């Protein structure tokens, strides 16, 4: 068959190339390595499809995640092989008592020197801003790395005693996050101090990073060994010497050891077997891979005694000696994304240090989150961290707004579609983000997570808008304040009577319906699933020819018509005009579909009541039935529209626990008989109606009152529910 | 197939 290899760009995926054409050579099997951005994230996302490669390189702490999911083949080498590597190599690729990949090289953070520039690096982090003053004096700077990974940062964060997660009883405690500690605002205020002195810059990277140090411009950098290769390059006159002490304490760098694993999916599980054991893991294959790009401290043995002697490998060793392993539970991503949003809005200061930190120690530990916010990062990759409104107080304290984060994505839209462009909001909170009862009851990963959907709105962009606005997020506020207080969940077809301009200006969208989101995905968390139910604003029209006929129908013509919706049906509130009033014919079809097919309402909720002229299950001989007036004006819908059919109707009341179930003659599931037509479980009524008293009921200012022999109807004009406890 | 009303 074949050999598809992932590994980092910035790995020696040359070296390894080689590898692969000694494979070759030897075996006649074709290997191709590559180097994608981001494998780490699409491997999960591919590998399930089955389009993953054969063999995925990574630092280990991911591979525990993977291995979870199942998209790692168990490796099975021989004792005689697991004698070539260290123990810890292997205990790092360890995940359940299975392994789950081959460990290849211990990796960890190294203080990099310019030694003509600088020839006594400094032992301490706070002796920097003084340096970086010297060497501005010259036109030159102290220090330069990557603040866009915290990986990076994370070293001096450690420093004084922020953590991952707590290692205890041999394990990993998911509920105990170091992220927010006194040593970690400490290490991460220091950072952000030599960013606000100008030391250093918020948006520098990688590259950047690289580029100031090869050139000259810096006195010195962070990076793993990776690195050295293109400094060799540069003749730069550089040492790698041991990380600086903050506060008197050592930096701890988070020591990973690249690893390779197998793809469960993988038919060519023998071949990887065969390359990575009889081919990478030797001295030299590991030495061609580590002449293109260094390896750091290889997990080989006998490699390893004879690159030990290099002080480079000393230092590298120093510094994983003063840190600590990673781990590799599935969580880790969760901690990483979390850590990597809290470090980039500290330093460009849209974010203070401690709410930050308070915000990634929360995240982290929140997997429902992690989920929607995987599915945004596949729907827009460009924007890894996008304007959030955030509640101050969380609803879990009872601040005023369930929805803990609402985003808002610039979506482009499509010109060749015709869809225009548009601001994408995202709700959290109606979904559980957490799984541990502060809101939500914990279902599992069968069901619904929370209510098991979060909103979505598409508003229209003005060209002249710089942001997004932020009132739709108080709209789903609102409409999330109801889900709670009513109980009751959306789907795709119903509809929401606001009667008022959504935006609280002049426009005559007032009302809401609900549709699937066009791009958002389905997500699957351990709380349960989470789909994404998108906001569509309408006109009073509109909603009431959506509650005379269908939802779909009315979404389908709004999708029909460009600047309505079109086929993503973005919301435009300047528009002036239904679609009734641009399209007169398209009147005739909600007039077409009423007389074939009738309503789809299965039932709805309002203010109504009922009662006798609470507890238990009775049978009653008279019954008094109350609506308001708007649940009134369906009543006629509710007889002729679904009664006619065999079909049931039921309206809710929203404030109470009541219900009224009307239903017809040959129904199936109904205890209701036609001799006994009225009985209730308790606050649950079903009353049995023939289509002879719905005919005269149909041919019959409040309170306006209808009455028979046998029930009373009027129509007129105390309860608080919180949580999804 | 359902309707909510006069939510906000
Ligand atoms: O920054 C988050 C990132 O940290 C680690 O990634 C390292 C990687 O281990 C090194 O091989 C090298 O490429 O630098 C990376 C940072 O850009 C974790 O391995 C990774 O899971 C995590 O996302
Ligand atoms: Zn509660």
């Amino acid at each position: 068959g074949k050999l598809v290899i992932w590994i980092n760009g910035d790995k020696g995926y040359n070296g390894l190339a080689e590898v692969g054409k000694k494979f070759e050579k030897d075996t006649g099997i074709k290997v191709t390595v590559e180097h994608p951005d981001k494998l780490e994230e699409k491997f999960p996302q591919v590998a399930a499809t089955g389009d993953g490669p054969d063999i995925i390189f990574w630092a280990h702490d991911r591979f525990g995640g993977y291995a979870q999911s199942g998209l790692l083949a168990e490796i099975t080498p021989d004792k005689a092989f697991q004698d070539k590597l260290y123990p810890f190599t292997w205990d790092a690729v360890r995940y359940n008592g299975k392994l789950i990949a081959y460990p290849i090289a211990v990796e960890a953070l190294s203080l990099i020197y310019n030694k003509d520039l600088l020839p006594n690096p400094p032992k301490t982090w706070e002796e920097i801003p003084a340096l970086d003053k010297e060497l501005k004096a010259k036109g030159k700077s102290a220090l330069m790395f990557n603040l866009q990974e915290p990986y990076f940062t994370w070293p001096l964060i450690a420093a004084d005693g922020g953590y991952a997660f707590k290692y205890e009883n041999g394990k990993y405690d998911i509920k105990d996050v170091g992220v927010d500690n006194a040593g970690a605002k400490a290490g991460l205020t220091f950072l952000v101090d030599l960013i606000k002195n100008k030391h250093m810059n918020a948006d520098t990277d990688y590259s950047i990073a690289e580029h100031a140090f090869n050139h000259g411009e810096t006195a010195m950098t962070i990076n793993g060994p990776w690195a050295w290769s293109n400094i060799d390059t540069s003749k730069v006159n550089y040492g790698v010497t041991v990380l600086p002490t903050f506060k008197g304490q050592p930096s701890k760098p988070f020591v990973g050891v690249l690893s390779a694993g197998i793809n469960a999916a993988s038919p060519n599980k023998e071949l990887a077997k065969e390359f990575l054991e009889n081919y990478l893991l030797t001295d030299e294959g590991l030495e061609a891979v580590n002449k293109d790009k260094p390896l750091g401290a290889v997990a080989l043995k006998s490699y390893e005694e004879e690159l030990a002697k290099d002080p480079r490998i000393a230092a590298t060793m120093e510094n994983a000696q003063k840190g600590e392993i990673m781990p590799n539970i599935p969580q880790m991503s969760a901690f990483w994304y979390a850590v990597r949003t809290a470090v980039i809005n500290a330093a460009s200061g849209r974010q203070t240090v401690d709410a930050a930190l308070a915000a990634a120690q929360t995240n982290a530990a929140a997997p429902g989150l992690h989920a929607i916010y995987g599915e945004c990062r596949r729907l827009y990759p460009d924007q890894p961290n996008p304007l959030q409104v955030t509640a101050i107080v969380k609803y879990d304290s009872f601040g005023p707004d369930p929805l803990d984060y609402v985003s808002m994505y610039r979506n482009v839209g499509s010109p060749s579609a015709n869809i225009p462009e548009h601001w994408h909001y995202i709700s959290f909170g109606l979904s559980d983000l957490y799984g541990d009862n502060r809101v939500h009851e914990f279902t599992g990963t069968d069901g619904p997570s929370g209510f098991g959907f979060e909103l979505t709105f598409r508003l229209k962009r003005e060209t002249g808008e710089s942001a997004p606005p932020t009132w739709p997020a108080e709209l789903m506020q609102g409409l999330a304040r109801y889900v709670f207080q009513s109980e009751n969940t959306f789907c795709s077809g119903d509809h929401v009577s606001w009667h008022s301009p959504l935006d609280n200006s002049e426009s005559r969208i007032q009302h809401m319906l609900l549709t699937e989101d066009p791009q958002m995905q389905p997500v699957q968390t351990p709380f349960g699933v989470v789909t994404f139910l998108q906001i569509v604003g309408v006109c009073t029209e509109e909603l009431h020819s959506a509650q005379q006929w269908n939802g779909q129908g009315i979404l389908e013509l709004l999708r029909t018509v460009p600047i309505a919706g079109g086929p993503w049906l973005i919301t435009d509130m300047r528009r002036g005009e239904t679609i009734f009033e641009i399209d007169p014919h398209l009147q005739e079809r909600v007039d077409k579909g009423i007389e074939t097919d009738g309503s789809n309402l299965s039932g709805v909720s309002a203010k109504c009541a009922w009662d006798d002229l609470p507890i238990r299950t009775r049978q009653l001989e008279s019954v008094h039935l109350k609506f308001n007036q708007e649940s009134g004006a369906l009543i006629p819908l509710c007889l002729r529209g679904r009664l006619l059919h065999g079909r049931h109707f039921t309206y809710k009341s929203i404030t109470g626990d009541m219900a009224i179930t009307f239903v017809s003659t040959g129904v199936e599931g109904a205890f209701a008989t036609e001799e006994h037509p009225y009985a209730a479980h308790g606050p649950w009524l079903q009353i049995l109606l023939t289509e002879e008293f719905v005919e005269k009921m149909l041919e019959d200012a409040l309170p306006k009152e209808y009455s028979w022999p046998e029930k009373k109807l009027k129509v007129s004009i105390v309860e608080h529910h919180h949580h999804h406890h | 197939s359902y309707g909510h009303l006069s939510i906000g």
